[PDB]
DNA sequence: GGGTATTCGCCGTGTACCTCTCCTAGCCC
RNA sequence: GCGGAGAGGUA
DNA sequence: GGGCTAATGACGGCGAATACCC
């Protein structure tokens, strides 16, 4: 089984899991640790945002690859924003600060 | 099915528990199975028609 | 996207909740289920949350993009993009103020202790069973008094006015609003200034910290009670329509509907002015509904409709494995990824992998489109898609061209260590299976028996460089855990190489002289000489003795044809000797090792590939197989078994007569059977091992056999001697469920046939092993997860801190011999200070130098015994470690590079073995000196008696062994009362018995002779005289403190040692009246009337693996901790028999008042009038790391942990470098507690980093003044992670509710500073390639 | 294929900013602002930049001087 | 009231993947 | 037709 | 078929909350 791009999930905009629907492999926390054990910061970064969860990042990267350039912008993963909204849904104010 | 096996390492194509097989096995078409998928198309009654 | 930092968390104010919300959700309906338009004001509402479809209103009045801010007059829905429906929040106005379950039920109940009222009362109020009197005016009732129904009734009737009381979460909110934070804080501080008692002082300090957190953070306490409740955006709690008119909904929809229902009904009841009872019931119901929304599971567990599983609440979504941070924020699911079965592919280079055409096309699709458009083969992108979907020849050519240098990442499901993911260059192949290079399987723990692997594609340019430079297979040949090679040949390669290099006495081409390896192959391939046949060959080896120059020496060696054939591959730099031997597993591994150390990386890679190819080839030419006759039953097996059966029959018959107990017979039978098993095993191994009695020219001779199973065993390809035994010998003893060993063993073996019983037994064994592996796997996965968590943020940040501190590294000589030598233990560590030759002013190693192989060998040439090396634990660097304190060890050889994340590598290296080893599983009477050396006694003060023995009077006595050249070979610990033979100075011959002792008996030893005088040992109260006749037999029992009878509890029987005349003989040099408190179980056999000899027996006294490692790393008090001394000086007894005997340590200089209670059962090892040192053992048992850290200090506890863990790990034969355990220990003790004052709160647990920067700030200030003085603390990895600075890190893996609540009340602010948080936020980790980035950002703040 | 980067890491011993300088160079090469200083043998631009680094023509300082020039 | 035991209750318990069925509920016209 | 339960299997 | 309304078979560890002994 293999996929380049396909349908993504509704709530956390990560690509579907599975074989029936195209579905990507799960880069789990152990795999994250593996990448961290190397000095592999950019691979982990793209793997974390551009490959799965960042909507603008994924579409911009598809267009960029098609254009024959491999640069990319990382942005913030949508799942983190879902997390923020859900914690804020409790009585807890959690804000992304700026200075 | 019962086939003629020889226990030996053959240029590491059976390196680990992997198995080497002769093209004769595929020629005699003896490990070919038939599978059968079912698919369903359902035509329901929507309120738009 | 904004450029942000510092994620802040705090209590949400009702005004903030109104701020986020765009509208009120009044009715619980969602959608009409008939027309799929959403509700007018419901859980899904367009006028509140947003338009369902992009840029078009519900009623369809406005549909054009031209309108972007208009709000349709019919439907009050604004026209925008549906994406906003993912971020817009709503709110619900609750009629009755409701409590937030998190701030109530979290283990420290913050509503509870904030009001200083126990939780039980809060429960009474919340469930509406009892009242609380809030400011009950001028009566006899306090402000937080809980009142029951009829107490409220009689109070109300008596006191009509000056009585204000209310019920429920609204009452609690009233209590919270009226609280004066600062006034209570100051009053509380005053109370602490006047009160001195332990438990109250702790609860009080907790309360003041809570209050300080509120007054600093700016949260008002009343906000813990909810008035407005926010509702999550609809798209985050979808209500998706299943195909077939039915709907699928998240449980949050159900919980919200229930909350809205109860709220609306309560609203209506209030508008109707219904009686109080019904509104109270409704308020209770609303409480359950809301708290089920917030955290379902801390109540009656509101289950769902007709399904019996408890439905998932918001808190459930965050907390837990399946929910969030773990699942969706550290565990995503990438694109451009595939999966398939792995296959051998021997022809591959070490740096490549076979990748199916079709999978490669699917993965690299967008690359294909880009390249297709550049060449003009396709006009537009859709034509490129169509051309890829037809798959024409041009597409395959483009795929070959794009794939050329593009590397892919291969991963295997349990990514245990960093070698579970490696990068390869793909080679397009037919088929649907991924082809994996054989040599790398060991790194992956990959086996070709249905294992699958996933393949990811690095997209960006930066990812490509990282994969090819840092992650590629060829760059990782040495394990990050220990320095040894990872890519060693596994089974076929080593078998082939072994077969090729082993020689035979007589063969074809015996003793012919060859001009080189090239004609050796000429001879072998032409069949004019056997692949192994002894021959003289001329060979030109190269040796780089000069400064990197190779010098050829060319001579005639006596070898086999095969060894020459192998020599053809060997790279230039290596000595011939390397290949000249049998070349098994160990030999090949060390061959690769030497090739790496001498030549470098690239030659090692190419040589490994060559080794693989030649091993595979010649294994195939060998034709090694396994027939039933290849495993030879020892001829004398049946005799051995019949003999053991006859012996067991004789011992059983001699038992039935009753001269020996059952246990003795059991032990004897088990031992004779073990001996028979060893005998048969050795006979089989002799038979099988050297059985080829082949003939030379004339007479015969014998040699190491060519039995195929034997070569597979001996070569180290597969099998060990044990499995050979299980095949051809008797398969030993078995263990029954409870662990006891069956008396009769399984005499049959797999070559023979077992029978039902024997099979059944082995079945039990196998089943137990499989269950163990599964349980162990779960436990190890947890342990390694904790490890990686605690140590994630640690990074090598600075080049050199410049500290002189360090740990004294010695070779661990456990008992008999040197379990682990110095060279590996010190290899790659920088020295703390120069070590001197055995003659002063002869510096052997300059100030801190990295100890590479050459220095270590040089130390071997000299006789250095102990080396002080800089350790990570003692490193001075703030917020990370420095390169030097760490050392070199890596997959590469050089000193650690700045930026490397050593925490994760350490945690992974310490956890992989534990899980891996479980899968792999699937007396002390006399001392015997092993090597000829001098005996030396340490920490003892003996007094020679008349018999001529060096009587041991110290409990901490050690007996080491100095060799000829001043080195401690053997070391033993000799306890009090151990019979000694040789004293000090004596040279002991090889293997001569120097000591003797009773296995199941520790004697108490008298120092002087004379008659035993009984003092305070009165008959009848505490002892019962049952004495025998003249020959001096007795059964006088002096019981210990615990076991003493109820009447003889305080009367302590004693033994004064008097001489033949009567006067108590005094210990030499001391005035102390010898008053020997008879210890536990003092069987006074030798009654009064026998001159006591020096040595009379007074009293006869008859965990490891993964749990032990986890316990050491979690620092668990082992429920019976040994006791140590705090200060030195004369110890003394105290107030006797209160239920726990008091010991007061009296310091000669320091203040006296240190008392320690001791249970009755405890026996003491030190005398009263003794000179104790700080941290000496007072009681026996396992010592808790906490005590070692507090008394002896950091290096002692770290050495203790490292040695104790390394013992467990080496017991299983898994080698791990100490640096990783050291890194974990350093991560454990990150925190300190302040004992002096001056800038902190005088007792707050604060990390040692801030304390050290506070001390630096005091030094920078013109007056140091108080400074900060602190004490180190050691915390177990779970708690240590819990007390981290970042709250996202802690929330990531622990109880999310608790840490989230703590950070919310504390108002904590996270600058992220770490790896796991940065991962979560999806930016560059501060380790490795991204370190620079963060460093740049560091310059970006506080600059221009 | 370039199977080992050992000489490039011997040029810059950190072994991490090696990746950064090689990425900057290969990104200047792909988006065709610059030209390769080594005769390419049908390699892609990543392995080209590594091949250039191992030959000593390019490092961070050469990048900085050429960019400001 | 203050310290020590003892009960009590919460939190955790390895990864990756692949098949299948079943999903708000109940009653009457 | 995103999800979640239950069952089984793979390494 | 369509419309309307509202129980029992884990276990350990740890830290807080009583039980009780002075
Ligand atoms: N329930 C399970 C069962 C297995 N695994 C993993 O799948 C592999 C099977 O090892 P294995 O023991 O089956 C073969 P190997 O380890 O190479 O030894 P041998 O060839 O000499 O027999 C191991 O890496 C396990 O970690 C797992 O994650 N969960
Ligand atoms: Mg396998
Ligand atoms: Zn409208
Ligand atoms: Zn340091």
């Amino acid at each position: 089984h293999a996929r380049s791009t396909g349908s993504y999930s509704l709530v956390t905009q990560q690509p579907l899991g599975g074989k029936a629907q195209f579905g990507g492999q799960r880069f789990g926390e152990m795999e994250v640790w593996a990448l961290e054990a190397y000095g592999a910061a950019y691979t982990l970064q793209e793997m974390l945002t551009v490959k799965s969860d960042d909507v603008n990042g994924r579409t911009k990267m598809y267009k960029n690859i098609v254009d024959g350039n491999h640069q990319m912008e990382p942005g913030m993963p949508e799942s983190f924003n879902v997390l923020l909204k859900e914690i804020r849904s409790l009585g807890i104010n959690i804000e992304l600060e700026d200075e | 099915q019962n086939m003629r096996v020889a226990f030996m390492p053959w240029n590491g194509y059976n390196f680990e528990d992997s198995i080497l097989v002769s093209e004769r096995v595929v020629q005699e078409d003896r490990f070919t199975t038939i599978h059968i998928q079912e698919l369903a198309c359902v035509s329901r009654d929507t309120k738009l028609g | 996207t904004e450029e942000f930092d510092a994620i802040k968390i705090a209590l949400a104010s009702p005004d903030m909740i109104r701020s986020w919300s765009f509208g009120e959700v009044k009715k619980p309906e969602t959608i009409n289920y008939r027309t799929f338009k959403p509700e007018r004001d419901g859980l899904f509402c367009a006028r509140i949350f947003g338009p369902v479809k992009d840029y078009e209103c519900l009623c369809g009045k406005y549909k054009r993009l031209k309108h972007r801010g208009v709000i349709c007059e019919k439907c009050g829905v604004e026209v925008t993009q549906t994406k906003v429906r993912r971020e817009r929040m709503g709110h619900i106005e609750l009629a009755s103020p409701t409590a937030h379950i998190w701030f109530l039920k979290s283990l420290p109940s913050r509503i509870g202790l904030l009001l200083d009222m126990p939780l039980r009362d809060i429960e009474r109020v919340l469930y509406f069973e009892s009242y609380v009197v809030i400011e009950g005016g001028m009566t006899n009732l306090e402000r937080q008094q809980i009142l029951t129904e009829e107490q409220y009734l009689d109070a109300l009737e008596e006191f009509g006015d000056e009585f204000d009381a209310k019920m429920g979460a609204e009452a609690i909110q009233a209590l919270l609003k009226s609280m004066d934070l600062e006034q209570e804080c100051e009053q509380l501080r005053e109370e602490l200034n006047e009160t001195n008692s332990e438990t109250k002082r702790k609860k009080l300090t907790k309360r003041i910290k809570l209050l300080e957190a509120f007054v600093q953070s700016g949260n008002k306490p009343e906000w813990m009670i909810l008035t407005v409740l926010p509702v999550l955006p609809p798209d985050l709690r979808p209500l998706v329509p299943l195909d077939g008119g039915r709907f699928a909904t998240s449980d949050l929809n159900d919980l919200y509907r229930r909350v809205i229902n109860r709220n609306n009904r309560l609203k209506r009841l209030l508008d109707l002015a219904a009686p109080d009872i019904i509104v109270r019931n409704e308020k209770r119901m609303l409480q359950e509904a809301v708290d089920a929304l917030l955290d379902n599971g801390r109540r009656g567990r509101a289950i769902t409709g007709s399904n019996k599983r408890p439905l998932k609440s918001l808190a459930d979504m965050i907390k837990g494995k399946q929910g969030r941070f773990r699942q969706n924020l550290l565990g995503k699911r990438v694109d451009y990824s595939g999966r398939s079965v792995i296959t051998v592919g021997p022809y591959l280079r070490l740096h490549q992998c076979g990748l199916p055409k079709k999978m490669a096309l699917e993965l690299f699709k967008p690359f294909i489109y880009g390249k297709l458009e550049l060449r003009g083969l396709a006009t537009t992108i859709k034509a490129a898609k169509k051309m890829v979907e037809r798959e024409e020849a041009v597409v395959w050519d483009i795929l070959d061209e794009v794939i050329r240098e593009h590397p892919v990442l291969l991963n295997r499901a349990p990514t245990l260590h960093r070698l579970g993911i490696q990068a390869f260059e793909p080679v397009l192949i037919e088929g649907k299976a991924i082809q994996l290079h054989p040599l790398v399987c060991a790194a992956y723990n990959a086996d070709f028996d249905g294992d699958q692997m996933a393949v990811h594609v690095p997209l960006t340019l930066e990812a490509q460089l990282e994969a090819r430079a840092l992650m590629m297979s060829t760059n990782n040949i040495l394990s990050p855990a220990n320095g040894e090679p990872i890519i060693v040949p596994s089974q076929d390669v080593v078998l082939g190489l072994y077969y090729m290099t082993r020689d035979c006495v007589n063969a074809k081409g015996e003793g012919m002289v060859l001009t080189g390896p090239k004609e050796a192959e000429r001879l072998y391939r032409s069949g004019l000489a056997s692949l192994h046949a002894r021959v003289k060959v001329r060979i030109t080896e190269y040796e780089k003795d000069a400064n990197g120059e190779l010098v050829a020496k060319t001579s005639l060696k006596d070898t086999t044809v095969g060894r020459a054939i192998l020599w053809m591959i060997v790279p230039k730099g290596l000595p011939y000797s390397i290949v000249n031997q049998a070349l098994g597993k160990k030999a090949i591994s060390k061959m690769l090792n030497t090739c790496y150390r001498i030549l470098g990386l690239k030659p090692t890679v190419i040589f490994a590939d060559q080794i693989m190819y030649t091993g595979f080839a010649y294994a195939a030419r060998s034709g090694a197989s396994v027939g039933i006759d290849d495993m030879v039953i020892p001829e004398k097996k049946h005799e051995i078994i019949s003999e053991a059966e006859a012996e067991v029959a004789e011992i059983q018959e001699q038992f039935q007569s009753g001269l020996v107990t059952a246990g003795e017979r059991y032990n004897k039978v088990i031992d004779i059977w073990a001996a028979a098993n060893d005998r048969v095993s050795k006979a089989m191994m002799d038979n099988l091992q050297t059985e080829t009695v082949i003939n030379r020219d004339g007479q015969e001779e014998k040699q190491v056999s060519f039995n195929s199973i034997y070569m597979m065993a001996d070569s180290g390809a597969r099998g060990s001697a044990a499995q050979i035994r299980q095949l051809a010998g008797m398969r030993g003893l078995m263990a029954k469920p409870d662990g006891s060993i069956i008396e009769t063993p399984i005499t049959a073996n797999f070559r023979e046939g077992l029978n039902v019983l024997q099979y059944f037994i082995s079945t039990h064994g196998a089943r137990k092993g499989l269950a163990d592996t599964a349980l162990k796997t779960a436990n190890s996965g947890y342990l390694t997860r904790r490890l990686v968590d605690v140590a994630q943020d640690l990074v090598v940040t600075e080049d050199d801190c410049g500290t002189h501190e360090g740990i004294m590294m010695t070779p661990v000589i456990e008992g008999g011999d040197v379990k682990e030598p110095l060279r590996d233990r010190v290899l790659g560590r920088v020295t703390a200070e120069d070590v001197l030759k055995p003659g002063t002013a002869d510096i052997l190693v300059p100030r801190n130098t990295l100890l590479h192989e050459q220095w270590c060998d040089l130390l071997e040439e000299n006789s250095v015994d102990a080396v002080k090396v800089r350790s990570v634990v003692s490193c001075d660097t703030d917020f990370g470690v420095c390169a030097h304190c760490y050392g070199r060890d890596l997959a590469r050889g050089h000193i650690i590079n700045k930026g490397e994340a050593i925490g994760v590598i350490a945690a992974q290296s310490i956890g992989e073995p534990g899980t891996q080893l479980t899968m792999r599983t699937f007396a002390e009477s006399s001392i015997q000196v092993k090597n000829k050396g001098s005996i030396k006694l340490s920490n003892v003060k003996s007094v020679v008696n008349s018999s001529g023995k060096l009587v041991i009077t110290s409990r901490n006595t050690e007996l080491k062994l100095i060799d000829e050249f001043g080195r401690t070979k053997e070391s033993y610990k000799v306890p009090y009362g151990a019979v000694l033979a040789k004293g000090d100075g004596e040279q002991v011959a090889g293997g001569e018995t120097v000591a003797n002792w009773d296995p199941h008996t520790m004697p108490v030893i008298t120092e002087v002779s004379g008659f035993v005088r009984f003092t305070d040992m009165i008959d009848g109260q505490t002892i019962t005289r049952q004495t025998d006749e003249l020959t001096g037999l007795s059964s006088l029992v002096v019981l210990d403190s615990a076991e003493r009878t109820a009447g003889g509890k305080d009367l302590r029987p004693a033994l004064k040692i008097v001489d033949a005349q009567g006067n108590d003989v005094l210990i030499p040099g001391t005035d102390m009246p010898a008053q020997y408190f008879l210890p536990g179980k003092a069987i006074v056999q030798l009654e009064d009337g026998v001159q006591i000899s020096s040595g009379d027996t007074l009293a006869r006294i008859p965990t490891g693996g993964l749990p032990r490692v986890a316990d050491l790393f979690e620092a668990r008090r082992p429920k019976e901790p040994a006791i140590l001394a705090e200060i030195s000086g004369i110890v003394s007894f105290g107030k006797e028999t209160k239920g726990k005997r008091r010991l007061v340590i009296t310091p000669v200089d320091g203040s006296d008042p240190y008392e320690e209670m001791i249970p009755k059962w405890r026996q003491l090892n030190v005398f009263e009038g003794e000179r104790v040192e700080r941290g000496d053992v007072i009681s026996d048992g396992p010592e808790a790391p906490h005590d070692i850290l507090r008394l002896r200090g950091v290096h002692a506890v770290t050495r203790y942990i490292v040695n104790e863990v390394q013992d467990v790990y080496r017991l299983q034969g898994v080698k791990i470098n100490d640096k990783h355990i050291e890194v974990i220990v350093r991560q454990m003790l990150r925190k300190a507690t302040i004992v002096n004052a001056g800038s902190s709160d005088f007792l707050e647990g604060e990390q040692v980093e801030y304390s050290r920067v506070k001390i630096a700030n005091r030094e920078l200030e013109a007056n140091g003044k108080v400074g900060a003085t602190y004490s180190r603390d050691l915390l177990g990895i779970t708690k240590a992670s819990l007390a981290t600075e970042s709250f996202i890190s802690a929330a990531s893996f622990q109880e999310t509710t608790r840490v989230l609540t703590e950070a919310a009340v504390a108002g904590k602010r996270d600058e992220l500073r770490g790896l796991k948080e940065n991962v979560i936020v999806g930016r560059l980790i501060p380790a490795g390639t991204g370190y620079a980035y963060h460093q740049d950002r560091m310059r970006r703040r506080a600059a221009g | 294929a370039r199977v080992t980067v050992q000489d490039a890491v011997e040029k810059i011993g950190n072994r991490f900013d090696l990746v950064l300088v090689a990425a900057r160079r290969a990104r200047q090469m792909q988006v065709g602002g610059k030209d390769p200083l080594v005769p390419e043998e049908n390699d892609k631009t990543t392995v080209i930049a590594l091949r250039e680094i191992e030959e000593g023509l390019i490092n961070n300082q050469i990048l900085d001087v050429r960019e400001r020039q």
